[PDB]
């Protein structure tokens, strides 16, 4: 028995988060997996239970604000010291340093040094703790998740508080490396061009009506007492083709379509008129720009100058001409497609002289633009970034796409698309 | 239908304790039970896997 | 009424076995089991043996379900006879254990009524020499995945408990779990020499019969608390009892697949605690059709509803990114050979009748859910390392593919060309594009 | 020491002493040797010269475990008390970190604790400097060799001083140790001794045994008939089948010559008879008897006997379903190692290579889709996931790490002979 | 790496807290508690120096760990991208996710010394 709470789309999953979990340690179980992809609003549906919940308590914890297990470990101790405090306040406390811990015995050996002096309690009182993204820690690996999993068995089984345990990760690959251990899984689907809308102007509609933006534009043109009925129509017919003229571009996210609504939504402001508020349909026609291009592109002729320019030129020359046939073809007497191959030092030289306008043979200057580009990350070495000077085997690559080298071509007035030959 | 004949093997290894090779007094009390020459012939041969 | 409510309380509790230690049902396809453990176990206490034994079995199959078992049997009458020792393999390392042992020793000490203060090697030899020395007090020790302990390189701790069955006075038993079958062979020689080189196997569900005869007896409540129970008690069996009933018919199934309990065990759980009265639970069990929604969800994202879910480009960039992958030997394609192909798929479309072709800038942000979707794989990249510090050496690791561009990370299938065409419907344009 | 007083209990509850109970307690391993007679007094007379002269020598001992060399030289010094000496165990695989044997000795020699450094610093200078009775027993030299030889050096490197009072005992694994891990320079300080120890023979096997089996073998108990409590209403006596014990005496000669080994397989197969007699009777825990020759052949088999064999055809359909896949690859191709993608491929064609036969659409049914044609067409079968990871935690696969869940290989890890045995049934 | 770039971030905004305050973990626990362990609130700025040679994979989960502290409304963040070059090689290499992330206040403001002469 528990008072659920009622939401959307989660009409299946608030019963059995309902079924998984009830105030009495017994009925209980021990583990449990919320999986799905990001886009699913899972820790909003989490959280959502536990406000309609007051009588149970959980502690939160995050993650993917640390780093690491050994912070993680302190990060669990600090918390549950930190929140019996606020949940029995006349139980005396020998306070444990949640800084000495930080190996996995360390926990158990100090939740037994935790728990013990809350045995008075009065009846088996369970803690529900929470972890968000356990997939995203950026020290993962196969053996962390199963050390999480046993906690709960080396805890005394008889203490007066039980700690069990919540997990959110999503990469489903992730979880198929587990499903021998068997423990409940509530799968969250993603979702479809429907409901991604339907979630969307029920979450919106509460900015969009409120943002001075509007109201601006309220007072500045001549003011029709519009209802805020009629602010709901066209924040609506905002949101029902905003996601219909971009719904291919974006799958069924919704934090992607959370910011591209507050790109569009000031430029889809100064196009209303005063009449376009009762045409909805013309409005559309008339501020028809944005709808057809993105806007999240914040092509440049390079900086680099004229020898540097033709240094790059040469460099991009090894990504199709091996050496059996470069050096007849550039006589002084595709994988345009495909990764560049490897340099090395003085080939370059070999195409830079042939290429260039006897007419130059001072190569400090020539030498001053290598590191030039190192620095640019445009010709980088093979190996590690250290001993890459003394000629000892080092092999070069470029690193720039085929476009930015054909207009930097025209830019010296260079030729390349003849000795490009399929 | 093997289990029983290693301990009238066991009643002769009782008897005088001998791995003899070749046999003429220990297949004189298999025919008189019911099994032929031949299951006989393959429980040497096995039981040398049991090195007894 | 909460009398149904309170079978709810009865039944849920018995599907998770957390009832007193009286009433703990133990299935019948392995009784035999627990016996030959509890004729190991009551005389290590009791007749103070000092003998030790290997539990071997898989996943999820009561192992540390059946030893708490016989130490709660044991602690209603023989409370401060002895003391028990829990370490897992997984929670500790091979050095830390060593202060795992000697802290949950001292415990022990003011629940039967200086030893873990010193260095690590110190307090070693101190639970030597209090170990290797009216009654005494018998230890038990409980070892969940012993086979992590047993490595190739130093295999010091076994050693040293193997040898305490040896000489100490103090009456020790060991217990080792884990699902390595082989175990023995993943000893070496001067350990194996000091093991008493009993393993036990845990038996399995043998035939269709027995977890059948299981689910009977894990579903029936015997005590009386309920008015419903005797009207609950018979709406099991004629479910049970008839072939053609879609409970026993999915039990078939689950038989089949998975062939192990704590997997059906888990479907009923929801399946019980969704009924609000009492003839809605009775309607659930003989419909069974929440346990097609049950392995609707559970099935609903792993691959195919991964692929339902996404809207018409990224299928159609996918599309052409399998028919790229066919060309090559290996099957590795680039991002270019999958928008240059992607190019002339969309112009044959206009071409043999008005589609939105889209252009480079934007591909990216749909090509960055692929790849996490998973959809997709980098060309040579170990996932998941197995421990700690084989992660941490891939960390420190500067890598080559983040410095050759985004759009040449040679990116391989997950996903071949011919399957698709079995999932996708011929109703969508691009059926023709599933097959070459 | 200290704490052996907090260990004791008192509430002792009359346990009932059977008949076999006493058995396993003189067949304990604990409590002159027949096998190891003439070399104990090898080592004796090679020790009681340097003992009663003052010098410093070294005794190398090898032999596979289970031959006695833990328990001799414990003999050796132990008759020595009664005739100088502080006695060290310094066992190698008892060391958490190998430099940890430095602090024994110097808190062996005053009863200080300070670094490893620290600690030989100071062994070095009492090992020339002290005007003037050290035994050191280096067990399991397998573990202090290990990193780069500069603890073992120092082992013998002491042994060279004329003015050290010390005299060193390794015991290794094998003779070949100082020939195929250490150097040279400790081979010529290791010296040329080299006591070796065999296995133990078969005749021996049965003389070891009744030196346990002393004062209780064919002996008499005084029996109450309703607790089945014996006291060395009946007066049973209990007899050993010598013959049975041959038998076990004749394997474990031929196989590991290990005292261990006999003497638990002889723990083991007592116990067999324990709970046939309790069977029978059921006299809890609160004319003739015997242990017969059926026990012995049992428990040594039980040594042997696997089960693999029967943990596959007590496996799900789709495990045995999966493997049957696995040598069908193996034997089109010849690799050995097949890519994961391709099993997959198989498992949907060793549907319907296969007639209409409804028992197979049965299983096709359910194969991808647990009933409920609302929710269909997966494109891999079902818990395919759960199966590959069930076999590759029971040991039985083996499967390497790739995120590609098509490409990563699978190498079998138990002879695949038995593997198609298996299956046939 | 993710780690160190967040580890000995951390200890260099920590000094510079004491010396002007007149234990503790190096990591983001300290950015909620500013306000209890140094009284008055917190507006940090990044010179990140040198930011096409990064692997931006690192720097791409770098961003998405400062963006779990945009929930505790007494610290300000500011990031600086002192690129040498080509803005456009840039909005290339990061996921896409972030640069929507990126895109709210963006400014391009140039600084070269040689800017018209
Ligand atoms: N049924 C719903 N009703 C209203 N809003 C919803 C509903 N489902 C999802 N949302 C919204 O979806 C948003 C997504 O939140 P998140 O939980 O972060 O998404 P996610 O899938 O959990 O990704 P994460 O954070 O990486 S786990 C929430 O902030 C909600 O505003
Ligand atoms: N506290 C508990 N009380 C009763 N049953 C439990 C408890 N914890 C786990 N179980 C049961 O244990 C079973 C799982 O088997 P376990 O032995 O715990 O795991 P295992 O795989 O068999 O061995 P482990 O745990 O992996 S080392 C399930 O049926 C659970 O219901
Ligand atoms: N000749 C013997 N007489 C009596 N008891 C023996 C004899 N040989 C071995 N034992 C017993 O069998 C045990 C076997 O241990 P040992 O053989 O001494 O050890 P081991 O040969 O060094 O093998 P290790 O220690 O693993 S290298 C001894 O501890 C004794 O209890």
């Amino acid at each position: 028995n528990v008072t659920t709470p009622e939401v959307a789309f989660r009409e299946y999953q608030t019963n059995c988060l309902a079924s998984y979990i009830s105030a009495d340690p017994d009925i209980t179980p021990s583990n449990l997996i919320l999986q799905g992809y990001s886009g699913t609003g899972k820790t909003y549906t989490l959280k959502k239970y536990f406000n309609a919940n007051p009588n149970l308590h959980a502690v939160w914890l995050e993650p993917v604000e640390l780093v690491s297990w050994k912070p993680l470990l302190q990060a669990i101790a600090r918390t549950v010291q930190y929140k019996l405090k606020t949940l029995y306040p006349n139980i005396p406390t020998t306070d444990y340093d949640p800084l000495q811990v930080e190996e996995p015995f360390l926990l158990v050996k100090t939740l037994h040094n935790i728990f013990v002096q809350y045995e008075s309690l009065q009846e088996k009182t369970c803690l529900f703790l929470i972890l968000d993204g356990f997939d995203s820690l950026q020290d993962l690996d196969a053996a962390l998740f199963n050390k999480y999993i046993k906690l709960n068995e080396l805890l005394p089984k008889d203490s007066k508080i039980n700690i069990k345990f919540i997990y959110t990760m999503l990469e489903t690959s992730f979880l198929q490396r587990y499903s021998t251990h068997c423990i409940p899984t509530v799968m969250f689907p993603r979702y479809n061009v429907d409901e991604v809308s339907t979630i969307l102007v029920m979450s919106r509609c509460g900015e969009l009506m409120e943002d001075s933006c509007l109201r601006k534009r309220i007072i500045e043109e001549q003011i029709t007492d519009c209802t805020d009925d009629q602010f709901q129509n066209v924040a609506a017919n905002f949101i029902h083709l905003i996601v219909q003229a971009f719904h291919s571009y974006t799958g069924n996210d919704i934090f992607a379509l959370n910011d591209l609504i507050d790109f569009k939504w000031p430029k889809y402001v100064s196009r209303i008129t005063k009449e376009n508020i009762f045409e909805p349909l013309a409005l559309y026609k008339s501020a028809i720009k944005l709808f057809l291009s993105t806007d999240d592109n914040l092509s440049q002729t390079y900086d680099l100058s004229i020898i540097s320019k033709y240094l790059l030129i040469a460099s991009y020359i090894c990504s199709y001409l091996e050496p059996r046939y470069d050096a007849s073809i550039f006589s002084r007497k595709n994988p345009r497609y495909l990764q560049p191959s490897l340099f090395a030092i003085e080939r370059l030289l070999a195409i830079f002289q042939a290429i260039f306008p006897s007419l130059m043979k001072a190569n400090i200057e020539v030498f001053q633009n290598l590191s030039e580009l190192h620095t640019l990350k445009l010709i980088a070495t093979t190996m590690n970034k250290n001993i890459d000077y003394l000629s000892p085997k080092v092999r070069w690559k470029v690193n720039v796409p085929w476009e930015i080298i054909k207009e930097i071509s025209e830019s010296v007035h260079f030729n390349i698309s003849d000795y490009f030959s399929d | 239908p093997t289990t029983k004949i290693f301990t009238i093997i066991k009643k002769m290894l009782q008897e005088t304790g001998k791995n003899t090779l070749s046999y003429e007094n220990i297949v004189k009390t298999v025919r008189l039970r019911g099994f032929t020459m031949l299951q006989l012939s393959n429980c040497i041969q096995e039981y040398s896997y049991l090195n007894v | 009424d909460p009398g149904f409510g309170s079978l709810q309380r009865r039944l849920l509790q018995q599907l998770y076995g957390t009832l007193p230690t009286d009433e703990k049902i133990i299935f019948t396809y392995l009784q035999d089991c627990q016996q030959e453990i509890d004729r190991i176990i009551k005389q290590s206490i009791i007749q103070k043996e000092s003998h030790s034994v290997i539990l071997v079995g898989p996943r999820q199959s009561y192992k540390t379900y059946l030893l708490d078992y016989e130490l709660s049997l044991l602690q209603q009458s023989y409370k401060e006879q002895f003391i028990t020792i829990r370490l897992n393999g997984f929670i500790h390392s091979e050095q830390t254990a060593i202060n795992g042992i000697a802290t949950q020793l001292e415990q022990q000490l003011q629940k039967i009524h200086t030893i873990s203060s010193g260095s690590l090697t110190e307090v070693f030899e101190k639970i030597l020499l209090l170990l290797d020395s009216i009654t005494k007090i018998t230890v038990v020790f409980i070892f969940d995945e012993i086979d992590t302990f047993a490595g190739p390189v130093r295999q010091t701790l076994l050693y040293n408990l193997f040898d305490m069955v040896e000489h100490s006075r103090v009456p020790v038993c060991i217990f080792g779990c884990t699902t390595k079958l082989n175990i023995l062979e993943y000893l070496e020689k001067r350990v194996k020499s000091r093991f008493s080189q009993r393993v036990i196997y845990m038996p399995q569900i043998q035939n269709l019969d027995d977890m059948v005869d299981a689910v009977r007896n894990l579903l029936t409540v015997r005590s009386e608390i309920s008015p419903w129970v005797s009207q609950w008690n018979e709406t099991l069996e004629k479910e049970l009892s008839d072939p053609r009933s879609n409970l026993n018919r999915h039990i078939r199934m689950n038989f089949e697949t998975f062939r192990s309990l704590p997997t059906l065990k888990n479907s009923i759980i929801p399946l019980v605690a969704t009924s609000k009265n009492f003839g809605s639970l009775c309607t659930a069990i003989k419909s069974c059709s929440f346990l097609d929604i049950y392995n609707k969800n559970q099935l609903s994202n792993n691959l195919t509803g991964r692929l339902q879910s996404l809207s018409d480009l990224e299928l159609a960039i996918l599309i052409s990114a399998a028919r790229v992958a066919l060309r090559a030997k290996d099957g590795s394609f680039n991002f270019n050979l999958a928008y240059a192909e992607y190019e002339k798929m969309i112009k044959a479309i206009n071409s043999r009748i008005t589609i939105k072709l889209w252009l480079k800038k934007d591909v990216k942000n749909v090509w960055e859910n692929l790849v996490q979707l998973d959809f997709f794989t980098e060309k040579s990249a170990v996932g998941l390392r197995d421990n700690a510090t084989a992660a941490f050496y891939a960390s420190n690791y500067q890598f080559q593919g983040t410095m050759i561009p985004f759009d040449l990370r040679s990116y391989q299938m997950q996903i071949i060309l011919q399957e698709l065409r079995r999932i996708i419907p011929k109703s969508n344009m691009y059926y023709s594009w599933t097959q070459l | 020491s200290r704490f052996e007083n907090k260990l004791k209990t008192t509430q002792k509850h009359q346990i009932v002493e059977t008949i076999f109970s006493k058995v396993k307690k003189q067949l304990n391993s604990s409590y002159y040797l027949p096998a190891r007679e003439n070399e104990f007094a090898s080592i004796y007379l090679s020790a009681y010269s340097a003992i009663e002269s003052d010098s410093a020598t070294t005794i190398y001992v090898a032999g596979t475990p289970g031959v006695g060399k833990t328990l001799t030289v414990r003999e050796v010094v132990k008759e020595l008390l009664s005739s100088d000496f502080l006695y060290v165990e310094i066992n190698g695989l008892k060391m958490v970190k190998p430099t940890d044997c430095y602090e024994t000795l110097w808190n062996k020699v005053s009863g200080e604790r300070l670094t490893w450094a620290a600690s030989m610093e100071s062994l070095e200078f009492y090992f020339k400097r002290v005007p003037k009775t050290i035994v050191v027993l280096l067990d399991e030299l397998d573990a202090m060799v290990t990193k780069s030889q500069d603890i073992m050096y120092n082992f013998f490197n002491w042994t060279t001083y004329e003015n050290a009072k010390l005299i060193v005992i390794a015991v290794a694994n094998t003779m070949d140790l100082p020939e195929r891990q250490l150097g040279n320079k400790i081979t010529s300080r290791i010296g040329f001794t080299r006591i070796m120890f065999t296995g133990y023979t078969h005749e021996e096997l049965k003389n070891i045994i009744d030196l346990r089996l002393k004062g209780l073998n064919d002996s008499f108990f005084y029996v109450d008939t309703k607790t089945g409590n014996a006291i060395l209403v009946r007066k049973v006596r209990l007899r050993m089948s010598a013959d049975a014990i041959e038998i076990a005496s004749r394997k474990v000669a031929s196989v590991s010559g290990d005292a261990r080994r006999a003497l638990k397989v002889c723990k083991r197969a007592a116990e067999i008879a324990e709970k046939h007699y309790m069977a029978k009777h059921g006299y809890g825990y609160d004319g003739v008897q015997t242990v017969h020759i059926t026990h012995v052949m049992k428990a040594l088999n039980e040594t042997l006997n696997s089960h693999v064999i029967t943990f596959m055809t007590r496996l799900s359909f789709t495990a045995k379903l999966f493997i049957y896949a696995l040598l069908n690859l193996m034997k089109k191709n010849g690799s050995q190692e097949q890519e994961l993608g391709d099993i997959v491929d198989e498992i949907k064609l060793l549907i319907e290579v296969n007639g209409s036969n409804k028992f197979v659409m049965e299983i096709a049914k359910t194969l991808f889709q647990q009933g409920s044609d609302n929710i269909s067409e997966q494109l891999r079968i079902i818990s395919w996931d759960f199966v590959l990871n069930q076999l590759l935690d029971a040991g039985i696969l083996f499967k390497q790490t790739m995120k590609n869940d098509r490409i990563c290989c699978v190498k079998l890890n138990i002879s695949v002979e038995e593997a198609k045995r298996a299956m046939n049934e | 790496n993710v780690r160190m770039m967040l580890r000995r971030s951390m200890y260099k905004l920590y000094s510079a807290a004491d010396a002007e305050e007149h234990d503790v973990s190096y990591d983001l626990s300290l950015v909620e508690n500013f306000k209890r362990l140094f009284g008055k609130d917190l507006a940090m700025v990044f010179n990140f120096k040198d930011v096409d040679s990064i692997n931006f994979n690192t720097l791409d989960n770098f961003i998405i760990l400062l963006k779990s502290a945009f929930k505790y409304d007494h610290v300000k963040i500011s990031l600086i991208f002192n690129i040498n070059t080509n803005l456009s090689n840039i909005e290339k290499n990061l996921r896409q996710s972030t640069i929507r992330l990126l895109k709210r206040n963006y400014h391009k403001l140039d600084v070269s010394s040689n800017k018209g002469f």
